[PDB]
């Protein structure tokens, strides 16, 4: 899920 | 001896546009957490739960931004709630880092994985005082006697947090030294499995260089603090490791919107 979160706060 | 030249100069503005973002990135920061924990705000008094009737009177009294039977999961979920809200928080903080956005996608990713556990200890010491933690964006205050009450494994959750913020709290950081303290955090070029490690190195001296003048120039009375900075960043890796182990052993023992 982390990874999942920063990936769409990042786009 | 320090002299203010063009080099200092860029230093300062980079520290301020540090801190302006962070107070975009976080709008409750230290300086307001503070005042609502002395009591020296007009803003609203908080909530106190201290027992189980204040937390069931709160539950209705305090208006938490989430929409288990069991008291001790309602309240850890509200903890892995607000902890997607700060990693969301953290990662814009991040892209305001000068360089960040420029690194590999895929290394951005890796160091805010890796970053975003030790940036939450931080951040949560700026809530705390010796009684407990400011939640609900400041409308709420639980003790941190009544979260050590709750059932294992949930009553040993919150301590090291606590333990690390008395002593973190102790150094009287400020919001303008936070914002490079955690921006030195994220710049690591130590965490595991990242492809280009120099640009992230070259980033991080220069954060390391204005962290440096920010504590000269605002702690006349500590002046090894730059150091002990250093230290607490190495403290944290350690206590992240434990956090991690605690949050497998709930996972699997154990039963946001986002997410999906
Ligand atoms: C409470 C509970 C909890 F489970 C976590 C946590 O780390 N969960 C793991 C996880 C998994 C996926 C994901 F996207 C994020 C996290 C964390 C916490 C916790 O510390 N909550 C929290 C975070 C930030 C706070 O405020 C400010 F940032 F300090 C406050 C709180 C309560």
């Amino acid at each position: 899920g982390l990874e999942a979160i920063i990936r769409k706060a990042l786009m | 001896h320090m002299q203010l030249n063009p080099e200092s100069a860029d230093l300062r503005a980079l520290a301020k546009h540090l801190y302006d973002s962070y107070i975009k990135s976080f709008p409750l920061t230290k300086a307001k957490a503070r005042a609502i924990l002395t009591g020296k705000t007009t803003d609203k008094s908080p909530f106190v739960i201290y027992d189980m009737n204040s937390l069931m009177m709160g539950e209705d009294k305090i208006k938490f931004k989430h929409i288990s039977k069991e008291v001790a999961i309602r309240i850890f979920q509200g903890c892995q709630f607000r902890s997607v809200e700060a990693v969301q928080e953290i990662t814009e903080y991040a892209k305001s880092i000068p360089g960040f956005v420029n690194l590999d996608l895929n290394d951005q990713v890796t160091l805010l994985k890796y970053g975003v556990h030790e940036i939450i200890y931080t951040m949560l010491a700026s809530l705390m005082n010796k009684d407990g933690v400011l939640i609900s964006e400041g409308q709420g205050f639980m003790t941190r006697e009544f979260l050590k009450s709750l059932r294992k494994p949930f009553g040993d959750f919150m301590e090291p947090k606590f333990e690390f913020a008395v002593k973190f709290n102790a150094l009287e950081l400020d919001d303008s030294d936070l914002a490079i303290f955690i921006a030195v955090i994220i710049l690591s070029g130590d965490r595991p499995g990242l492809l280009n490690v120099k640009p992230i190195e070259d980033i991080q001296d220069n954060l390391l260089q204005a962290l440096e003048l920010q504590l000269k120039l605002n702690h006349p009375e500590s002046s090894q603090l730059f150091a002990k900075l250093l230290q607490k960043m190495t403290d944290l890796r350690q206590i992240v490791t434990e956090h991690v182990q605690l949050l497998q052993v709930i996972k699997k023992t154990e039963t946001h919107p986002l997410l999906q």
